[PDB]
């Protein structure tokens, strides 16, 4: 009951106590969890499914529930198991050349037929009313990031989806820039035209060494020559950041020593400068192919070379759950992009995150082969005809 | 002890009976600092130390030793003083005459 | 291996262990006679002979079976050539094992590692010297006896060369990493001149010990510790391979194979402290990322290694039980090169010791001497119920033959190799293997009939 | 004939008094204080060489540096031996037991004339025998079981 | 022992129920693996009661027995018997164990003939040495003439893949198993064949790769293809050294010294890296993780960046491209680097893998298998660790002898002939020694559903007389000749079959008393 | 320490330094004072000679709220181009009446 268009979603309610509402094929099988040892290979099979095709979840168990349940008369009936391979192979061998010929050679230059195919994905889904806008917002985010007629693949891990509770699904954003879900220290800014973004690795405290270091202080003096010193050593760095000519400052995640000191942050608001801590280590990849910018280990090869470039980099003030960074504009932007989606409840954004991935794995189908077919039960009938006249 | 990692380094014979007159010495500058302003009765909220207690035995002071804070408030007011948290920082208006 | 909770039957556990620790031979027929004693002793004990008598009778019938027992003895073994009385004395230890498929060939493993490690100017053999290791494949046939060592090679380098021709091996107890003392330091940097010293302190200790083993002429290096990343590929451009984590006896037993000396520091490696070794390899078997240490040339040796293979590991934590009692037997003939005949043979005769020396006399121990005699004849009479014969008929036939004439080496088998001659079936045994399978079994049997109460608890809480 | 040191000190690399924090400062100072750590090691070797004591005895246990040290030097040594064991030894030999390896002399030494590593019941044993002036003895039980000898020596 | 048992919570039994237990138990682990022997047997699936039951389809019987956990102590035997076989050989795990299975049976049958269980033994030991001599006067050797040797390697590999889920793959699958071993032109080290399973796709879709295949992809703002490069691997540490002197600390009197040491940290570390560019490469793999300071270093050159691939992936890289591991940087002219064409990512599975495309003496391989189903790549694996573990044995021994029940009767002819030249006490045990040799083709007979009363029949009647390598034809219902149509096995696997059995069924009929010690826990 | 006289001298620094930052924000005419950390009891003697209101432990969201409405700034330590004490002076913030009701 959860195929086609006309087909309703199911809501997995687990032990720990998150329900998701799902209607891929795929996702509804890994929460189900079924203990029979013959069902747990029907969910390794959708696995399968949404890692090479994406969009062939739930009818991949149509068929392999289908084709054992043809098997119930044929094991009544004398034949053995290997006899039933063999003839299943030399359907499914005469089955791709019934598929090859109703398939139909079209190009990534027309955006009307790539248009088409988002749009049967989407319509089984929850998003079926909101196909206005998520399936030309699912075609842009592909067909500029493949950089097309020049190569057969295409990864969808630089296509960034950030889930955000709020509005509706109308909300939703295809903004080609960087998304940050890390709030702004300071946040008396939050907005900077013609900015300049570096991406700094470094950290911006009291000087300490991999090797244990300690103070050594004996006299009256030299307690001024330790805080002084302190000051006057960050100063040396915020300096050498200000006079690179960046504006926004993006700082690595720190686990061992801290990466922004209070006294760091002082200078660094002064010079107005907007600094966002608690970059992670797993995401400086998205972000130096989005804006362009270099990962900066040490501060003596932070140049202007290494910096990157924004029309407007700002904080948006959400009505709903907080608020969210948006660069707008970047020189030489790179085969990235951020799809922000929205929603009323946190069940109907997780829906809408795998119908997006499924409406952007048809369209990953198309660039490894270039050829559709039609749709709504139409291949099936011509497999059933065709395979009854090769069986006679 | 003071609000630090101190730690001392004793290598000679002299060093360690330094330190416990400088323990002594440090006690003796606090009390001839609370003396200069002359006074009779010395009230405080934390602990008095017997070295601290020969000084104002000799100058004939009265010193009461565990007060409460919110007693220290009330006798400001009745007796007009000033409650100081510094024995070099004295001054005459933080004297309470006219008890 | 058993969990008895019986205090009888805890001093039989402790008797075949007694025999294990002394001589390792007849652990398995000093129980037999142990129960063998005790059964006679019953009908004794119903006819009214105090637990004691039959004690102190027992006492005077085993001193004959121990005087009678030196009467045929000789062996001729020299350790040069005439290993032929050795191989066959081992093999009527490894007759009743499972290793009769290898009944030639592991016999003479047997013989020829004892006889390179043990002193013969003092008769003492030290089985420490002799390494019993076992690996699962290939089969029993393959099991080899290596002159020298064989231990888990751990070529910390994967391209490092897997054949040595000419080992000079550098045997040291350093790890190659810069000298930690055993104390604390906390070593104190100032300035950047002294962390600039602490690069090249290291960088100089890392070409210091490498030369120190090129300047020896060593080709081959054995380490008890670990090693460090940096000191590995050194190892590799200065053609040296070396081994890592080498455990505490295994190098024990490379510096006397090999002749060497082991060394604490690098400082102290000189030309006359390093080992001589032929083939040095690592054999990799089947599929498996073992690859053992094999050493095929040295140079007089008192170290061997036996390498024992098989199917499964069933039969070869057998064969290392199997073959420690082969290596037991040749070590009982240096101690006392005396022999005896087998298969029942020493049985039958020294039950017509203590027969002829009951009527002389006859006063008070005439029945306790007869009751060790008929419980020596069960030994013999468990041999033919083995073999599928019959008990009563086939001693009746042996003990009769022995008291017509001049009794022989006579006792049974089980395909019985045509006549029941000991002498010409080659059954030897030791004669300090069977003095103690009969002096520990009526000790024991003292200390279970001088009881008369137990004072065992009841449940266990 | 050999002679016998007995002794209660430690034959270690590790022997540490527990306090001693080692301070440096320099590369060229850290490599003299890991010499003499050595130096100390084998400076107390040497007090036990040359004076003929070619068995050692000692309460303390022996590291692998001092063991090496003698097999190389044709001696035999002896460590973790219990105390009761080297009170009879002193009492057998005619010696002392020197803590201290410095005052180790002539006098202090043991001697005996036949000292051997037997194999008695599979387990080894080092005895002495030969020496005249034995103000003790040892009685070795053997038995078949461990209530047997436990029974003999209480008989 | 039973009357007045004077034992705690332990049992036993002698000669009454332990020959007993030990037959039914060794029984049913024969008789479980017995429908998984041969061309058309089919496979078990092994499930736990639960808590990551993780089910693993496997075919081989060593696997099989690893997981199950027979209480039974004769059955553990039979278990630790197919272990060696698998590390050994690599294959007839499940041949060795229903062969020892069928010696036990008919020692069952023994019982009550009342036949002595010591003549068994000594009539079985003169059985294997005549079965010994079957094997190895009919083995095929290969030296020169390598174009008949290298079709002889496809028939090993045709034989090993069809008793397991590659069956409808010979065509392909034969290939990537030959072609892999060929490609190591050494020792079969068996690691430098890394299999990559990746989901989506058919079993046809796999391939052998003509390169490398590698993960940790390259840096951040480094180069993702390098044409004409010299690959330099290492083994070092690259950051947060804390360089071998334990006790030892930055000691100052003033913070500015901090910032000295520091900057000083970051020159040595500086160095380092300079040191490993003046070798002039493009490509840099370290078994050690690489942190953010020589990661700008080696992106700032247009160098690349490999961190933390494997222990083991560094080896496989040294045996691809010709170098070293060189975990010391101090002479360039001392250190041999790697050659290679083409360093692009390729995107297999919606994953990015560095393929190493046009290395040079390439002594490794990158099986990428792709499967409907995890159960499928974790079986299609262990179905080609069973195929290159024999082809690289094959190449060491050469010696061959034709499979498929041919070789069973050649071994059962021997022990026949020998069996009517003894007397008949040990000649009732040799005709049961070959008995259970004809009943490893009865088996592969009877799984397909063919006649196995009847085939087995006329292959007793084809080696009588002459008729060496006449076997068992499974793909029509017959019987054909071997070297025609190609099924043959290798010698050291048959041996192990024949050696490992007889040797495993000595120790379980020579126990006459299962004394079981009281267990812990159990209540 | 390694001499026991320079003892005094490293225990009075503990709180001279601490009262140098309370003198050089109080005698630019400041006499409100709002902290988000903590004032001990030493540093309360300060305001109670120079007549001077001294709030400690306010909320974080409640400085930002008074500082932007009052025209104050929220400053955390000391700055402006590598100087001793100098807490920019002009930038206080002012209010009619400050009553505790
Ligand atoms: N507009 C439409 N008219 C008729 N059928 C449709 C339409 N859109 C989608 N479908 C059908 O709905 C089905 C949805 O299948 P789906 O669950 O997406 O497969 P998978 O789980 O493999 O992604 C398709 O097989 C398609 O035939
Ligand atoms: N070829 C043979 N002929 C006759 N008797 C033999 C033969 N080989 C071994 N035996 C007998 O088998 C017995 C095996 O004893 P065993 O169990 O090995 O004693 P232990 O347990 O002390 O090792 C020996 O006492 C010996 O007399
Ligand atoms: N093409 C074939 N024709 C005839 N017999 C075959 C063929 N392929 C395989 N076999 C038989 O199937 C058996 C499979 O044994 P297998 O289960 O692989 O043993 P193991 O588990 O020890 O590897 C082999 O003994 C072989 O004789
Ligand atoms: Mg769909
Ligand atoms: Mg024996
Ligand atoms: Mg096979």
């Amino acid at each position: 009951t959860s195929l086609g268009p006309k087909g309703m979603d199911k809501m997995i309610q687990d032990g720990k106590g998150d329900v998701t509402i799902t209607n891929d094929g795929a996702t509804i099988l890994k929460q189900m969890q079924v203990l029979h040892p013959a069902a747990r290979m029907l969910v390794e099979l959708s696995k399968a499914q949404d890692i090479e095709a994406g969009d062939g979840t739930t009818s991949v168990v149509i068929i392999a529930g289908s084709l054992l349940d043809s098997c119930t008369k044929l094991l009544q009936k004398g034949i053995h198991p290997t006899i039933i391979s063999e003839s299943f192979q030399k359907a499914l061998e005469k089955g791709i050349e019934i598929l090859t010929d109703m398939s139909r050679p079209v190009e990534l230059s027309d955006r009307e037929t790539l248009l088409n195919s988002a749009t049967t994905s989407l319509n089984s889904k929850v998003v079926s009313q909101y196909s206005s806008l998520l399936s030309p917002m699912s075609v842009n985010a592909v067909m500029k990031v493949i950089d097309p007629a020049t190569a057969t693949s295409v990864d969808l891990r630089d296509i960034k989806i950030v889930k955000k509770l709020g509005g509706t699904i109308d909300d939703c954003e295809l903004v080609e820039g960087l998304v940050l879900t890390q709030k702004v220290s300071n946040s008396g800014i939050t907005r900077v035209e013609k900015a300049k973004i570096g991406l700094i690795q470094f950290c911006l405290s009291a000087p300490k060494t991999d090797m244990d270091n300690q103070i050594v202080v004996s006299d009256y003096a030299q307690m001024d020559r330790v805080l002084r010193e302190e000051r006057a050593y960050i100063l040396n760095l915020v300096k050498q950041i200000k006079k690179t000519g960046c504006n926004v400052l993006l700082i690595q995640k720190s686990i061992l020593r801290d990466a922004l000191s209070d006294l760091a942050l002082h200078f660094l608001n002064k010079m107005k400068i907007m600094v966002i801590k608690d970059i992670e280590r797993e995401d400086i990849e998205f972000i130096c192919k989005t804006i362009g910018t270099k990962p900066v280990a040490h501060i003596d090869q932070f140049t202007a070379d290494m910096l990157g470039s924004a029309e407007l980099a700002e904080e948006v003030n959400l009505n709903g759950s907080g608020k969210l960074l948006k660069i707008t504009g970047c020189a030489s932007p790179g085969k990235t992009v951020t799809i922000v989606v929205r929603g009323s409840n946190k069940l109907v954004i997780e829906e809408a995150e795998r119908s997006i991935h499924d409406a952007l794995c048809v369209i990953r189908c198309l660039v490894k082969k270039r050829a559709l077919i039609a749709g709504g039960g139409a291949p099936e009938i011509e497999l059933a005809l065709r395979l009854t006249e090769y069986s006679r | 002890k003071g609000e630090s990692q101190t730690d001392i380094e004793i290598t000679r014979e002299e060093d360690f009976t330094r330190i416990l007159q400088m323990e002594e010495e440090y006690i003796q500058q606090l009390c001839e600092d609370i003396i200069q302003l002359k006074p009779d009765v010395v009230i405080t909220e934390k602990g008095i130390s017997d070295l601290a207690q020969h000084y104002l035995m000799r100058a004939n002071i009265t010193a009461i030793r565990r007060v409460r804070k919110t007693d220290n408030n009330r006798i400001a007011r009745a007796c007009g003083a000033r409650i100081v948290s510094r024995p070099e920082e004295l001054r005459e208006d933080d004297v309470g005459t006219g008890a | 291996m058993m969990d008895v909770d019986h205090q009888i039957a805890k001093l039989m556990v402790e008797l075949s262990k007694s025999q294990d620790d002394e001589i390792g031979d007849g652990t398995t027929g000093v129980v037999v006679l142990a129960g063998a004693l005790l059964e006679e002793a019953e009908q004794l004990l119903d006819r009214g002979i105090h637990p004691i008598r039959i004690a102190d009778g027992y006492e005077q019938a085993a001193r004959v079976a121990i005087e009678h027992l030196d009467k045929i003895s000789d062996s001729v073994l020299v350790d040069i050539k005439d290993t032929e009385p050795l191989i066959q004395t081992a093999k009527t230890t490894l007759g009743s094992k499972v290793v009769n498929s290898c009944h030639r060939q592991m016999a003479e493993i047997a013989v020829n590692a004892v006889l390179t490690v043990a002193d013969m100017e003092r008769r003492d053999v030290d089985f420490e010297l002799i390494k019993v290791e076992g690996k699962v494949g290939g089969r029993l046939e393959d099991t080899k006896l290596i002159k020298g060592v064989i231990v888990d090679k751990d070529f910390s380098h994967p391209q490092m060369p897997k054949k040595v021709e000419d080992a000079k091996i550098a045997i040291l107890t350093c790890p190659f990493e810069p000298p930690k003392p055993k104390t604390k330091h906390k070593l104190d940097v100032t300035s950047v001149e002294d962390y600039k010293a602490l690069q090249k302190y290291e960088k100089e200790k890392f070409e210091e010990m490498i030369q120190q083993i090129k300047e020896t002429g060593a080709n081959l290096a054995i380490c008890q510790w670990g090693f460090d990343d940096e000191a590995n590929h050194l190892l590799l451009q200065n053609n040296l391979p070396a081994v890592r984590w080498v455990g505490g006896p295994e190098i024990e037993l490379i510096a006397i194979a090999t002749g060497g000396r082991i060394v604490p520091r690098f400082s102290e490696l000189t030309a006359e402290k390093l080992g001589f070794a032929g083939l040095v390899q690592e054999i990799s078997f089947g599929t498996t990322k073992d690859k053992m240490l094999v050493i095929e040339q040295c140079k007089n040796s008192r170290a061997v290694t036996i390498f024992i293979r098989g199917g499964n590991k069933m039969i070869i934590e057998e064969a290392k039980r199997s073959l420690h009692d082969a290596l037991c037997v040749i070590r009982n003939l240096i101690r006392d090169n005396r022999v005896v005949y087998g298969g029942g043979a020493a049985e039958i005769s020294c039950a017509l010791a203590v027969s002829q020396e009951a009527d002389k006399c006859p006063t008070l121990e005439q029945y306790a001497m007869r009751a060790f005699a008929d419980a020596l004849e069960v030994i013999p009479m468990a041999l033919s119920e083995n073999s599928g014969m019959n008990p009563i008929q086939t001693m009746t036939e042996v003990r009769a033959r022995q008291v017509k004439e001049m009794n022989p080496a006579l006792g049974i088998d089980c395909l019985h190799k045509g006549t029941n001659d000991m002498k010409q079936q080659h059954v030897i045994e030791t004669l300090i293997g069977k003095k103690q399978q009969i002096s520990l079994a009526t000790q024991m049997v003292r200390m279970i009939l001088k009881i008369d109460d137990i004072r065992k608890p009841g449940e266990s809480e | 004939n050999p002679k016998i040191a007995l002794l209660n000190v430690e034959l270690e690399l590790k022997a540490e008094k527990d306090n001693a924090e080692i301070r440096v400062h320099t590369v060229e100072d850290y490599q003299a204080i890991v010499d003499a750590e050595w130096n100390i090691l084998y400076d107390k070797l040497e007090k036990i060489h040359h004076s003929g004591a070619k068995v050692v005895s000692s309460k303390l246990p022996i590291g692998d540096v001092a063991t090496q040290y003698f097999a190389d030097r044709d001696m035999f040594c002896a460590g973790r031996v219990p105390e009761e064991d080297l009170k009879r030894t002193m009492m057998a030999c005619g010696g002392s037991i020197q803590t201290s390896v410095n005052a180790l002399s002539a006098d202090v030494l043991g001697r005996c004339q036949v000292f051997e590593e037997t194999q008695i019941g599979g387990e080894r044993y080092n005895f002495f025998t030969g020496c005249p002036k034995a103000k003790t003895c040892t009685f070795i039980l053997r038995g078949g079981a461990e209530q047997f000898m436990e029974e003999t020596e209480r008989s | 022992a039973p009357v007045n048992i004077f034992k705690a919570g332990a049992d036993e039994e002698r000669a009454e129920t332990a020959r007993l237990t030990s037959f039914i138990g060794a029984i049913a682990i024969g008789d479980l693996v017995k429908s998984t022997l041969g061309p058309k047997g089919m496979d078990k699936i092994l499930l736990s009661s639960g808590r990551d039951a993780s089910l693993m389809v496997t075919n081989d019987g060593a696997t099989i027995l690893k997981n199950i956990g027979v209480d039974n102590p004769a059955a553990k035997v039979l278990v630790d018997m197919s272990r060696v076989q698998d590390d050994e050989v690599g294959d007839g795990t499940t041949s060795v164990t229903v062969l020892a299975a069928e010696l036990l049976r008919e020692a069952e049958s023994l019982i009550a003939k009342k036949i002595h269980p010591q003549t068994i033994i000594a009539g079985w030991r003169e059985a294997t040495k005549a079965a010994r001599e079957a094997l190895l006067s009919s083995a095929v050797d290969h030296g020169s003439d390598e174009v008949k040797f290298r079709q002889d390697l496809m028939n090993i590999a045709g034989t090993t893949l069809s008793s397991k889920l590659l069956t409808h793959h010979k065509d392909h699958f034969t290939k990537l198993a030959v072609e892999a071993v060929l490609r190591l032109k050494g020792s079969g080290n068996l690691e430098a064949i890394h299999i990559i399973k990746k989901l989506g796709g058919s079993l046809a879709d796999s391939y052998l790769d003509e390169g490398f295949l590698l993960d940790k992809k390259i840096g951040v703002n480094q180069p993702k293809r390098i044409e004409n490069a010299k690959i330099l691997i290492a083994n070092t540490g690259m950051d947060t050294d804390k360089i071998k002197i334990f006790g030892s600390r930055v000691r100052v009197d003033s913070t500015a010294k901090v910032a000295e040491i520091e900057h000083a940290e970051k020159e040595k570390m500086k160095e380092k890296v300079e040191r490993i560019l003046k070798h002039g490469i493009n490509c840099f793999i370290n078994r050690q993780l690489i942190y953010n300071y020589p990661e700008q270093l080696f992106g700032a050159a247009g160098v690349m960046a490999i961190e933390h691939a494997d222990f083991a992936g560094v080896e496989r890289l040294a045996l691809v491209t010709g170098g070293e591991i060189a975990s010391t940087f101090d002479h360039p002219e001392l250190v041999k680097l790697g050659s290679c064409k083409l360093i692009e990512e390729v995107m297999i599975g919606e994953d990015k893998l560095i393929h190493f495309s046009g290395v040079a003496l390439g002594e490794a391989c990158t099986i990428v298998l792709r499967g409907a189903t995890q159960q499928i790549l974790d079986e299609a694996e262990r179905s080609l660790h069973d195929a290159l573990c024999v082809l690289a044995q094959t190449v060491k021994d050469s010696r061959t002898v034709y499979g498929g029940g041919c070789s069973e009767m050649l071994m059962a002819h021997a022990v026949t002939q020998l069996a009517n030249r003894t007397p008949g006490k040990e000649a009732v045990a040799m005709e049961s020694y070959a008995k259970a040799l004809r009943m490893l083709p009865t088996i592969i007979a009877d799984n397909a559903g063919y006649d196995s009363a009847d085939l087995v029949a006329q292959l007793r009647a084809a080696h009588s007389e002459g008729n060496t390598t006449a076997g068992l034809d499974m793909r029509e219902g017959t019987i054909g000749d071997m070297a025609i149509l190609g099924i043959t096995e290798s010698f050291q696997v048959k041996r192990q079959v024949l050696l490992s059995a007889a040797e495993a069924a000595e120790v379980i009929l020579r126990v006459d008393n299962i004394i079981k010690a009281a267990p812990r826990k159990r209540v | 320490i390694t001499d026991p006289e320079k003892l005094d001298q490293i225990r009075q620094r503990e709180s001279d330094i601490t009262k140098e930052r309370i003198q050089k924000i109080l005698a630019t005419g400041a006499n409100v004072i709002l902290t988000t950390g903590g004032i001990d009891d030493m540093c309360l003697k300060y305001f109670v000679e120079a007549g001077a209101m001294a709030v400690r432990r306010v909320l974080k969201r409640d400085l930002k709220r008074i500082a932007k409405a009052s025209g104050a700034t929220i400053l955390s330590t000391l700055a402006n181009l590598e100087g001793e004490e100098t807490f920019e002076a002009a930038m206080l913030g002012q209010a009619e009446e400050v009553v505790q009701e």
